[PDB]
């Protein structure tokens, strides 16, 4: 039952909390959290490859892709690992992260500790949007908050 | 370079009257990512900053004190940056000088009216009430 907490931080207000629970190897992961002073609305929430922020999430890369593939949904065929979709900030501002997801993991090939959480200024189009940005970020706009991903208690 | 904040609207007026109160921001980072917890508040003679409503200017949540209730709206133009606080049904113990201001937009609940909590003030109007 391995456990893992990431926290947000950026150049802007937002900043949020999110934990990370795969009570079994190679099994669903549940992520669960909160991010606040978020624009109300849909934001892309995605696992980069990089641990890295030397300069910023900027150094994180890419959507964590170890298959070679597309920019898709969560329950595309068609996605990058570190494709979570989409978080809902509400009137507030504040994402109550809740979601389950069964290809990335704490562990093995698709193991996602030691790599960067970053919520994102836009809204994730699920790679349906018609340019050549769609099928690699999804227009989720620029990176508004990151944290690496590490081990917890 | 300074999120520069400027009330107006005010002055002076009877029991159970409206008074707009409006304030237009000026400045600082005006990235459309950035928001703010723009609340009105309340400097009574011999009291300390009060607090009366607030409104977030990257959604529509909208939290007020006690001592109102019914008697204030607080909304937003986000375009004009301006935030507008109705004052309607208004009392004489509400004489005090209502300045605006702005605090970072992932200020938890219940600091959001928080004057302390507070980053960057307006220069203030008097609001005076007659019964
Ligand atoms: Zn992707």
């Amino acid at each position: 039952a391995t456990k893992a907490v990431c926290v947000l931080k950026g150049d802007g207000p937002v900043q949020g909390i999110i934990n990370f629970e795969q009570k079994e190897s190679n099994g669903p992961v549940k992520v669960w959290g909160s991010i606040k002073g978020l624009t109300e609305g849909l934001h892309g929430f995605h696992v980069h490859e990089f641990g890295d922020n030397t300069a910023g999430c900027t150094s994180a890369g890419p959507h964590f892709n170890p298959l070679s593939r597309k920019h898709g949904g969560p329950k595309d065929e068609e996605r990058h690992v570190g494709d979570l979709g989409n978080v809902t900030a509400d009137k507030d501002g504040v994402a109550d992260v809740s979601i389950e997801d069964s290809v990335i993991s704490l562990s093995g090939d698709h193991c996602i500790i030691g790599r960067t959480l970053v919520v994102h200024e836009k809204a994730d189009d699920l790679g349906k949007g018609g340019n050549e940005e769609s099928t690699k970020t999804g227009n989720a706009g620029s990176r508004l908050a990151c944290g690496v991903i590490g081990i917890a208690q | 370079s300074q999120v520069q904040l400027q009330e107006s609207g005010g002055g002076s007026v009877q029991a159970g009257g409206s008074l707009r109160l409006a304030c237009v921001a000026s400045g600082g980072d005006t990235r459309p990512y950035i928001t703010y917890w723009m609340g009105w508040y309340r400097q009574a003679p011999g009291k300390e900053r009060e607090g009366v409503a607030t409104i977030y200017t990257g959604g529509s949540g909208t939290y007020y004190s006690d001592s109102v209730e019914g008697r204030f709206t607080i909304s937003q133009d986000k375009a004009q940056r301006t935030v507008y606080l109705q004052m309607n049904d208004l009392k004489p113990e509400d004489t005090a000088m209502y300045y605006c201001a702005a605090g970072n937009g992932a200020l938890p609940p219940g600091r959001r009216l928080s004057p302390q909590n507070m980053d960057t003030w307006g220069p203030g109007t008097q609001v005076t009430v007659s019964s």
